[PDB]
């Protein structure tokens, strides 16, 4: 059934699974028309499909042309997400396909279940966790590839860089979710923390800076402070 | 006008004949029911006084044979049987009528209720849902499960309603996933009507039979079937206009007949609010929506 704090370690066992987050699939700017009405302008989006054990990020870029001439775009976006996830599973060899797909929003359950009827042995699950995957577009290199796309495109990243050489997937996921929670609560501060020191670089093939183990402790501490700080700035505490 | 005689009434029982019921006391001198209108199916049904558990009964059509009821003390219920000796039967009934030992099917002349509840129900279709081919009549009770219920345990005793499942490959064309799930017209018109039921009359017959088993026997799987068949039409954008008008009439008389105190168990809040207020056919069921709002406004 639903994925929550009680069964959190299931994410790092050896049954292949994927998280699917659709928050950034349908993205718009709202503006005034010359007549003083309001309209939307879509911008490129992305499906965030993540294997939490390996860090595999399948970033399906959703180009604005997929919305042309379509109605009820927020509803379509969920079915388009489910169509693209289903297509991804089908492309993979059997031994590499997931045994579970965890959707981060419950409105994705029926669209994905319907597109996956051909796969009765893949479990489609919701979660009670509030995961901060919406903040994926605050990662500079992910945002860059989405906005530059001129056509539909799938781009592959490891969202953990090389961390699994040194830490477990439980710890890597915890680091990822702390970084993303921070970027979501105060993007400017979070990004100041991560780049403040010009001597720590992001390798060309990475998403995050090349911190030592000790520097990651400092970074992780600074991100907790930020989240608590913003929690006080927000609630006056 | 036909007759269903009873050998006797050895145990105290409430006996239903379609929407009418009467109480019979232990060893009361009751020998059956006369003046049953020809031209419709009927259902005789029972609830024992000592054990209101298991309402049960028999669907029958007096045009298909001479049927009587006899209590079986081994199996503990009133059983329907067919009498093949025509002159025996006629002579039994005439004696019981002469001694006035039978209740009269108590239909008011103005009253089309039973016709309106059974318009599309035929015995031959009932016997394909309820499989017991050596009898011309069909037994149903409160606990019998449906084939679909069993897929989710005795097959001989199942209600073989047509399986309807909105998240199934039968309901969803490859490459029409969103279209077919949000608009079930394909599944209604092509899969079910053209493919399985052949026409809307057979579909309505099964819908009506499911409702009657749900109301008379509190059969939960029958109630699931009735609501699924309503929801499949209401969730279709493209429905023949005669079917919508007929559906409104069918449901109207089902809701009208339904006792007020059973609504909490026999009516699914989600299906009815969806069907009357959100679905494609939200504006197509004027009679049903008006009786639902005046009789069960709490549900909505
Ligand atoms: C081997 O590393 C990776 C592999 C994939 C493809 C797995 O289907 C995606 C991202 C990765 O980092
Ligand atoms: C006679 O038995 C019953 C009759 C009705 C319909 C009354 O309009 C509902 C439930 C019953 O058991």
């Amino acid at each position: 059934g639903a994925m929550n704090s009680s069964n959190y370690a299931e994410l790092f066992n050896n049954d292949i699974k994927l998280f699917v987050d659709d928050t950034n699939v349908y993205r718009v700017t709202v503006h005034k028309t010359f007549e003083g009405n309001v309209a939307t302008k879509a911008i490129n989006g992305c499906i965030f499909t993540l294997n939490p054990k390996t860090g595999h990020l399948f970033l399906k870029i959703i180009h604005t042309s997929v919305w042309a001439g379509q109605k009820r775009l927020s509803q379509l976006a969920k079915w388009k997400t489910a169509e693209e996830v289903s297509a991804l599973v089908r492309s993979l060899p059997k031994e590499e396909q997931p045994k579970q797909i965890i959707v981060t929003r419950k409105a994705m359950l029926d669209p994905l279940e319907v597109h996956m009827l051909d796969f009765p042995n893949i479990a489609i699950r919701p979660t009670e966790l509030r995961l901060p995957f919406s903040a994926a577009m605050s990662i500079d290199k992910l945002s860059d590839v989405v906005m530059k796309a001129t056509e539909p495109q799938m781009v592959l990243f490891n969202i953990y860089d090389d961390w699994l050489d040194r830490i477990s997937s439980y710890t890597a996921f915890s680091r990822l979710t702390l970084l993303l929670r921070a970027l979501k609560t105060n993007e400017e501060s979070a990004k100041m923390i991560l780049l403040s020191d010009p001597t720590i670089t992001i390798k060309s093939y990475h998403l995050w800076p090349s911190f030592t183990d000790e520097q990651w402790i400092t970074i992780e501490s600074q991100m907790r402070d930020l989240i608590l700080t913003e929690y006080g700035r927000k609630y006056n505490v | 006008m036909n007759t269903v005689p009873f050998t006797s009434a050895p145990i105290e029982v409430t006996i239903g004949i379609d929407q009418y019921s009467f109480n019979v006391k232990e060893n009361q001198p009751f020998h059956g029911i006369k003046d049953i209108p020809i031209g419709h199916v009927h259902v005789i049904h029972f609830q024992h006084a000592d054990n209101s558990s298991m309402r049960y009964g028999y669907w029958f059509d007096c045009r298909m044979g001479n049927f009587y009821i006899q209590y079986d003390p081994k199996d503990g219920l009133y059983k329907m049987m067919e009498e093949r000796d025509g002159a025996k039967f006629e002579n039994i009934v005439h004696n019981f009528k002469e001694r006035q030992m039978m209740v009269s099917y108590p239909k008011i002349d103005e009253d089309d209720t039973w016709y309106n509840l059974t318009e599309f129900v035929q015995m031959d279709k009932i016997r394909k849902i309820v499989r017991k081919d050596e009898n011309q009549f069909s037994y149903v009770d409160s606990s019998m499960t449906t084939v679909q219920e069993n897929e989710l345990s005795d097959p001989a005793h199942s209600l073989n309603y047509t399986v309807i499942n909105f998240k199934s490959r039968e309901a969803i064309r490859p490459g029409h996933e969103m279209e077919d799930f949000l608009d079930k017209s394909y599944y209604l018109n092509t899969v079910m009507l053209q493919g399985i039921f052949k026409n809307s009359s057979n579909y309505f017959g099964e819908l009506q039979f499911a409702f009657l088993n749900a109301m008379f026997f509190g059969n939960y799987g029958s109630s699931l079937q009735w609501h699924a068949m309503i929801e499949l039409i209401c969730s279709s954008a493209t429905v023949p206009k005669h079917m919508l008008d007929k559906l409104d009439e069918i449901l109207y008389y089902q809701i009208k007949t339904l006792p007020e105190q059973y609504s909490d168990i026999l009516l699914n809040e989600r299906v009815w609010n969806i069907c009357l207020y959100s679905s494609f056919q939200k504006n197509s069921l004027h009679n049903t929506e008006k009786i639902m709002e005046n009789k069960y406004p709490e549900l909505l």
